[PDB]
């Protein structure tokens, strides 16, 4: 279950260093060991090593000795994973996991690139010509031209969870494009407001675009 | 390093059918303390992994009893007595008996469903993007099966292959279908020089393409 908070996405140059954090909101991490897992885009899971947070004593997998450094500050309830001399090979999602009820963090996406952080332009997609299927309407949201990943997209701040389809982001010329659709019964919209909420942590951008009925197209 | 080999790598199952995932380790996982440190982890694409089984056969809290882990030494098996829609995702066996802890390559499970034709939706560019100079026409092909589908964009009859970005979702954990998004990007100028925008889909569910068009200054 996801009970740990990890630092937001990171964009770092090749050769640099970066430190990722992992903390818990409802308990002290000092009593349970923390382990770090790496997952490269479209590949399996890799075990980095683990640490006893109370005293910071740790063990690293051979392949990460010298590349990774693990520490833990039990006064501020945070475990850290510092990676040095980053290469394209380090681009991945990193998860921390605690030895208590299988608690996992949500993951931190690290992108090793010399490209610039660019915020997305968000566009509301309202249906035209009265289009409906059965008695439902499909609305959409276009998140265009951002870098790096990820972008968090929710509908009505997260309450609107059923009938949502968020399409994986696609890279084109150093910029990503992502889209999402939500299908609701036609009794709901436009009577009730539908808002596309988009957050791009890397540029610390937050945008809500209300999907309103079209004027003449 | 103890190597973890999983078979099969791709598992296609019909709802209600049993399934079995094999996990072989290059060395014995029986630890001196008499216990065997083998766990099975599940991950739905784009989410944190979750553990299902630990110590070869002990089920985690909340994990349905349709899942059974068993085995000893170098051979372990995870059996699903009856596969349900939510079971789609990747399964990994992972060992903690030897240092470094190692993980299997993963077995991706997918449900073989009854065919479903896509429902096509089209969205002309928002007035907002237009004022910013760009024009993206979006086409959603929702809830279809199988995953294989082809989309062609036509502008006033002529096919256009440049400026098209396509993206598919993973298999839905409720109805087991796929959805696809296709965006055609143009400059505001090219957009306003034309009238009909057509999103055509070729899918096995139909002899001819399923088409959705949009004419400017019509609605």
């Amino acid at each position: 279950k996801v009970k740990l908070q990890q630092s937001g996405a990171e964009l770092v140059r090749s050769g640099a260093s970066v430190k990722l954090s992992c903390t818990a909101s409802g308990f002290n991490i000092k009593d349970y060991y923390i382990q770090w897992v790496k997952q490269r885009p479209e590949q399996g899971l890799e075990w980095i090593g683990w640490i006893d947070p109370e005293n910071g004593n740790s063990e690293y997998a051979p392949r990460f000795q010298g590349k990774a450094t693990m520490t833990a500050d039990t006064l501020s309830n945070t475990a850290y994973l510092q990676l040095s001399s980053l290469t394209s090979e380090d681009t991945a999602v990193y998860y921390c996991n605690a030895d208590l009820h299988d608690y996992w963090g949500q993951g931190t996406t690290l992108t090793v690139s010399s490209a610039k952080t660019t915020a997305p332009s968000v566009y509301p997609l309202a249906p035209v010509c009265g289009d409906t299927t059965g008695s439902s309407v499909t609305l959409g949201c276009l998140v265009k031209g951002y870098f790096p990943e990820p972008v968090t997209l929710t509908w009505n701040s997260g309450s609107l969870s059923s009938g949502v389809h968020t399409f994986p982001a696609v890279l084109q010329s150093d910029l990503y494009t992502l889209s999402s659709s939500v299908t609701v019964t036609s009794s709901t919209w436009p009577s009730q407001s539908i808002t596309c909420n988009v957050a791009h942590p890397a540029s610390s951008t937050k945008v809500d675009k209300k999907i309103e009925p079209r004027v003449t197209s | 390093d103890v190597v973890m080999t999983q078979t099969p790598l791709s598992l296609s199952v019909t709802i209600g059918q049993p399934a079995s995932i094999s996990c072989k380790s290059s060395q014995s996982l029986l630890d001196s303390d008499g216990k065997t440190y083998l766990i099975w982890v599940f991950q739905r694409p784009g989410q944190s992994p979750k553990r299902l089984i630990f110590l070869v056969s002990k089920r985690d809290s909340g994990v349905p009893d349709r899942f059974t882990g068993s085995g000893s030494g170098t051979d372990f098996t995870l059996k699903i007595s009856r596969v349900e829609a939510e079971d789609v995702g990747v399964y990994y066996c992972w060992q903690g008996t030897h240092f470094p802890h190692t993980v299997g390559g993963g077995t991706k499970l997918e449900i073989a469903r009854a065919d479903a034709a896509p429902t096509v939706s089209i969205f002309p560019p928002s007035s907002e993007q237009l004022t910013s100079g760009g024009a993206s026409v979006v086409c959603f092909l929702n809830n279809f099966y199988p995953k294989d589908i082809n989309v062609k964009w036509k502008i006033d009859g002529s096919e256009r292959q440049n400026g098209v970005l396509n993206s598919w979702t993973d298999q839905d954990s409720k109805d087991s279908t796929y959805s696809m998004s296709s965006t055609l990007t143009l400059t505001k100028d090219e957009y306003e020089r034309h009238n009909s925008y057509t999103c055509e889909a070729t899918h096995k569910t139909s002899t001819s393409p399923i088409v959705k068009s949009f004419n400017r200054n019509e609605c």
